[PDB]
RNA sequence: GCAGUCAAGCGUUCAUAGCGACAUUGCUUUUUGAUUCUUCGAUGUCGGCUCUUCCUAUCAUACCGAAGCAGAAUUCGGUAAGCGUUGGAUUGUUCACCCACUAAUAGGGAACGUGAGCUGGGUUUAGACCGUCGUGAGACAGGUUAGUUUUACCCUACUGAU
RNA sequence: GAGAACAGAAAUCUCCAGUAGAACAAAAGGGUAAAAGCCCCCUUGAUUUUGAUUUUCAGUGUGAAUACAAACCAUGAAAGU
RNA sequence: AAGCUCGUAUCAGUUUUAUGAGGUAAAGCGAAUGAUUAGAGGUUCCGGGGUCUUGACCUAUUCUCAAACUUUAAAUAUGUAAGAAGUCCUUGUUACUUAAUUGAACGUGGACAUUUGAAUGAAGAGCUUUUAGUGGGCCAUUUUUGGUAAGCAGAACUGGCGAUGCGGGAUGAACCGAACGUAGAGUUAAGGUGCCGGAAUACACGCUCAUCAGACACCACAAAAGGUGUUAGUUCAUCUAGACAGGAAUGAACUAGCCCUGAAAAUGGAUGGCGCUCAAGCGUGUUACCUAUACUCUACCGUCAGGGUUGAUAUGAUGCCCUGACGAGUAGGCAGG
RNA sequence: GGAAUACUGCCAGCUGGGACUGAGGACUGCGACGUAAGUCAAGGAUGCUGGCAUAAUGGUUAUAUGCCGCCCGUCUUGAAA
RNA sequence: GAAAUUGUUGAAAGGGAAGGGCAUUUGAUCAGACA
């Protein structure tokens, strides 16, 4: 016996029950994927200014 | 409905490049001012590059019949769409006002040709000033000298279900 | 169109609200045209709507406007201290139209007393129906529903 | 008909009363319900809501945490308020002479506070002394240090603790956890 | 069977413009991108390296990383019933500065200038935009502009 | 399967008495397909026999119109289903094909009418034979022979009777 | 297209025009002209160590691909690749 | 379902302003590629008969086309932005970077308040744990593939049925109207008002006579082709200088309204029925009137939310009281009895 | 040349008839009318009167009449089948 | 000493089922207050 293959009917209505939520924004975002050489020096810049203050 | 005649004067929106745009006027038969202004833009978009979003209505005024108690012979030119094609027609209507003649015209077109309001354009309504310029025989017969005719077979209206006498149709 | 009706506080049939006319609001009206009837209110229509069916939104509650004291206690900081001051802020779209209009609970109207005047409502007013913009004719319709 | 934009007949989702049947706890709720209604003091409303919390929402507060808070600038003479249990901590060797108000004190915690010259009082004694929370300091324990939290949100690349009974070499360290066996997470 | 390759259904999207083939002009390589800039994505078909996937064509994002010949862009993608952040490594040939906010910075500068000049003289600085307003009353003259009557035309064929 | 429209042509001459190419519009559900909605805690299945009623796209009979209708014979068409439409050889056959009579031997429906009405020749259980196919068990919408057809006293319908 | 003994429609040589109507291992679609095509010269980066990212996607795996970091090399006058 | 952190806060199935992306509809072929009709003017030491024809090309034209052609190119959908995590000034850190304190990133210090940066709304926003059922679907409008077609098969967006009663379409899972606690009064929706049947055998201008009239969306069918039936209209010609027929109009060719021919199936039969003919039919216009569990106002029950009240001497602070809103439901969840 | 009237709209103008409803239960509020005392239609009905005091109203039950009402449970896209 | 089922007596209805919902008429029967 055969059956239906695919349909997107009712899928948008399900998505709008609780979903369609914009991501929460944070200051100080993740530094993942940033250039390692930049991060290596940026670490030393933060250490120096902490001692000064 | 009971039609009324309006004059609608419109213009294109003034611009820095082209100030004082030309004023355009036309006479519209409609039930109320809301329909009249709608009809004005409908015909204007068939003649000039303009629409409501780029235009302005300057004045709308009701036009009354100058002599509403004088019998007149009107000549009416119309353009209408049938089930297959468009046709031009000429008809003659005898009444006392333009609005009364136009109301008769719409009833006649719907009865004889099944033409709705949306399918009819009134090209021109004018009064035939002189006799012998009438060219439809169903109007000429009422122009004869000393016209007289009876009303045979009069049917009276009864307010009761039962009548105690055989009615007569004399007149 | 369902979303626009919610944003205009029209969640049931025969409900009404006032709307300031701008380019941002005229495009809203075109989206809900086959579901609403609107026009230009007169002073008498505004006066009778507020006097008879005027309710205020206080602490998320619907409170009748039975005295000038409650109006002053909620709109006094905008200079509105009587029912006529509230009416004046509506007919003349003043600086505080948004606050004054949002203070009014959406009007709960009845069906027209002499009917709608047409055999079928869900056509445009130009085509002999009911919906769309009917301009000054809104006054007659609202007074029969109020 | 009404086009509803939100769910109807929805409860607030916050506890309005303690779930316990402790008769003495109900008396404290009755005391602070009266105070919160007739003082317009933000302290009284916070204490009343804290009395409704469950056990996991009231983690214990150790005396070392109390001592650290007293080291804040200008907080040396403030009354520490803990809506919960205060436990003892032997890792600290010096304790101040503060006043602590809490629902419960362990035997070690009460002895350590009294030995240092302080006093332990109940929440109703605090209300008499500070009806509007004058010169008070509210301390809460850590909620995310609970053992159950580390399993929440399990999944690939999440770095959470799996729910396992026996931990060892042969327990969930094979394929799926190292590159030499198929793949790593 | 079905085909769902990386560049499927991109027959027209990645084509060059008409009479605009060949090498890339040097102003593309001279622009400077910094972390926080808003850029838009438009793949260039003649550069096969650092090419974005077809989904991100016409999308706008924020730069988070700068490399030798490429930048890193943050894109929010709607997956199911939520948005997820996507990080793209794109060469500079496929991006350009976004004008959606360069104009906004001009209004920020103009607001401060009008705020300062009114600080000493006038209250109610009124630094908010307004939508289009209904027109005011006016008088239209007919001097040399007498209205001309128009009528509907009869039907004709002219084929 | 049946019926129209157009009219190049056929018909000695003459498109349409009677026919009619190239095209084009329909109707019917007595063909066969397409589909899988109903029924697998079951609606008895091919043909014949028997019996009633219905449809008209009329074979015969009644009354007429038309012809390249002299008569005789025949052909085309109209109103018409009132009334009839058979006896046999071969085949299980529906179908088909001949013999003969006849005014004529027209086409169909009713759960492809009709098995608690019959019959059981065919198809389609288990026995057996042949041919081809398969190493074999076995297969074949190929042929051949032998193979249990149950119950009404209930309700309604119908026929008669108080 | 115009020219040169055998030489002709197609052998080799010369000039002019030529936006790609050629070519680029393969199916098709993109891309490419002082090149990504043709010829010549030198080479092994088709290397080492582990992470991040894109596509299919549950944001699992596999396949493929993108941009860096830390090394060691090739090529070029060089920028670079 | 349990809640938790907070409460003016940011959000939004929406618009606006500014700025991007796309190659479908349409359009185009004297624009590329590929099809395709017709001639015309030229060109051969380089096709083949013949002393001049037919093919080939080239130039200027011409008719018609494309899901896997295209220069151009919408509508609807679609990305981002519209501030305090912002703007401006001065100068601190570093092993990164620069010829160079040059730059990059992150900071110290100073200034700028909510017409603080468009509109509207916001039964508050944010967040976490755990678990049920489900994983055969189907229908309608629009877009759309295969097929002659199908109450056929397969996709796209939305709304529905399933899970749903109520008024209307005679009757019907999906159409129209409208969604439902218990009652009273009023007004309406869609649909109707000769009788069945609640409500005008109302008004107004026309059209139609059928020996098989017609009568309301989804919907329960009818075509090509015809008619000196009747109605209106288009063009042309004749006619006062007497036409047509044998004293005022007439002839021809066409157009589209209603009616008629075209129009044949099986038990007896269905605009729902009766019946209806200046309609109770068809087209159109104006008013009155009838009635839904919908709308407006009031009462009562329950649910949710926001509040008031511990003072003793009279009993329930899980008590009593004030205010506002809300009420459909299969599988399934929880609560009080 | 001077009016009237129609049509549309407004009145914090006046006034007659009919129907449904009476929630609440000391006082507190906002107004009106008055020199004042006070009064009032101002945060929800009172006043006067008649008959009967029992099957009269009402409840229950059987029946009649008007309209409506298909057999429950189950699988299913769909069950009176 | 229950129900299915049955006899007798009494009451009521019945033109191709019976049973049900809303409302009232008729018959039968019955509680509450006479402050
Ligand atoms: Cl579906
Ligand atoms: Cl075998
Ligand atoms: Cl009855
Ligand atoms: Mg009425
Ligand atoms: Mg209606
Ligand atoms: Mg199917
Ligand atoms: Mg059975
Ligand atoms: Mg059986
Ligand atoms: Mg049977
Ligand atoms: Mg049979
Ligand atoms: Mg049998
Ligand atoms: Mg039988
Ligand atoms: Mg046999
Ligand atoms: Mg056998
Ligand atoms: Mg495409
Ligand atoms: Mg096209
Ligand atoms: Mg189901
Ligand atoms: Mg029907
Ligand atoms: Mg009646
Ligand atoms: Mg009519
Ligand atoms: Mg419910
Ligand atoms: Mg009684
Ligand atoms: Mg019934
Ligand atoms: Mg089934
Ligand atoms: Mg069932
Ligand atoms: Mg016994
Ligand atoms: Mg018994």
């Amino acid at each position: 016996a055969k059956s239906k293959n695919h349909t997107a009917h009712n899928q948008t209505r399900k998505a709008h029950r609780n979903g369609i939520k914009k991501p929460k924004t944070y200051k100080y975002p993740s530094l993942k994927g940033v250039d390692p050489k930049f991060r290596r020096n940026h670490k030393h810049a933060l250490h120096g200014t902490a001692k000064a203050l | 409905a009971h039609f009324k005649e309006y004059q609608v004067i419109g213009r294109r929106l003034p611009t820095e490049s082209v100030p004082e745009p030309k004023l355009f006027r036309m006479r519209i038969f409609a039930s109320n001012e809301v329909i009249a202004k709608s009809r004005y833009w409908y015909f204007l978009q068939k003649l000039h590059k303009v629409k409501k979003a780029s235009g302005e209505i300057v004045s709308i005024n009701q036009i009354n019949e100058a002599h509403p108690t004088k019998v007149k012979n009107f000549g009416v030119w119309v353009r209408y769409d049938s089930r297959s094609g468009t046709h031009n027609m000429y008809k003659e209507i005898r009444d006392v006002s333009r609005v009364a003649a136009v109301e008769t015209l719409y009833q006649d077109m719907a009865a004889r040709h099944r033409a709705r309001f949306r399918s009819i354009h009134i090209l021109k309504v004018a009064e035939i000033e002189k006799t012998a310029d009438v060219k439809r025989q169903y109007v000429k017969q009422f122009l004869t000298k000393d016209l007289k005719f009876p009303l045979p077979h009069r049917v009276q209206k009864s307010t009761k279900t039962f009548s105690y006498k055989r009615p007569s149709t004399f007149y | 169109p369902r979303k626009v009706l919610q944003l205009l506080r029209l969640t049931r049939i025969n409900s009404g609200t006032f709307v300031k006319v701008t380019k941002a609001t005229l495009e809203l009206l075109k989206l809900i045209e086959p579901y609403v009837a609107y026009g230009y209110p007169s002073y008498s229509t505004i006066r009778q709507l507020v006097y008879k069916r005027g309710f205020g939104k206080i602490n998320k509650q619907r409170v009748p406007l039975s005295d000038n004291a409650i109006i002053e206690a909620n709109l006094g900081k905008y200079g509105i201290l009587s029912i006529d001051d509230l009416i004046h802020e509506i007919i003349t779209v003043g600086p505080h139209f948004k606050q004054a209009n949002n203070f009014l609970w959406p009007f709960k109207l009845s069906n027209p007393s002499g009917g709608w005047g047409v055999p079928r409502k869900f056509k445009h007013f130009i085509q002999g129906g009911s919906f769309g913009n009917r301009e000054e004719f809104i006054n007659k319709l609202v007074k029969s529903m109020n | 008909g009404i086009d509803h934009t939100s769910k109807q007949h929805k409860r607030s989702g916050h506890r309005t009363a303690p779930k316990s049947d402790n008769v003495y706890l109900k008396l404290l709720v009755k005391l602070y319900t009266f105070l919160a209604r007739r003082t317009d003091a933000p302290f009284n409303k916070v204490v009343l809501k804290a009395l409704f919390l469950s056990k996991i929402n009231r983690p214990p507060v150790s005396v070392s945490r109390i001592a650290r808070a007293l080291k804040q600038e200008g907080a040396a003479n403030k009354t520490v308020v803990v809506v919960g249990t205060v436990t003892d901590d032997a890792r600290i060797f010096e304790f101040p002479k503060t006043t602590v108000a809490a629902l419960r004190f362990t035997a070690g915690a009460r002895a350590k506070i009294v030995k240092a010259g302080g006093e332990c009082i109940t929440l109703d004694q605090l209300a008499v002394r500070a009806p509007k929370g004058q010169n008070t300091l509210i301390l809460r324990g850590p909620r995310n240090s609970r053992e159950a939290v580390r399993h929440f949100g399990m999944g690939p690349h999440k770095g959470k603790a799996p729910r396992i009974l026996s931990t060892g070499r042969k327990f969930e360290r094979a394929r799926g956890r190292r590159r030499s066996k198929g793949f790593k997470v | 069977g079905k085909s769902h390759g990386y560049r499927s259904r991109t027959r027209y999207m990645f084509q060059r413009d008409f009479r605009k083939h060949g090498a890339v002009h040097l102003s593309t390589y001279l622009k400077v991108y910094k972390v926080g800039d808003i850029v838009d994505i438009k793949a260039n078909g003649s550069i096969q390296k650092g090419m974005p996937h077809k989904f991100y064509q016409g999308k706008t994002g924020v730069v988070y990383n700068v490399t030798k010949s490429s930048v890193g862009v943050i894109i929010n993608k709607m997956v199911g019933n939520r948005y997820l952040e996507k990080r793209l490594n794109l060469r500079v040939e496929h991006i350009k500065h976004s004008k959606c906010r360069q104009e906004f910075l001009e209004r920020v500068k103009a607001n401060a200038a009008k705020r300062a000049e009114a600080k000493a003289q006038g209250v109610a600085v009124q630094l908010k935009r307004q939508p289009a307003q209904p027109r005011e009353s006016r008088i239209v003259s007919t001097e040399g502009n007498v209205p001309q009557t128009l009528a509907p035309v009869p039907y004709e064929t002219f084929i």
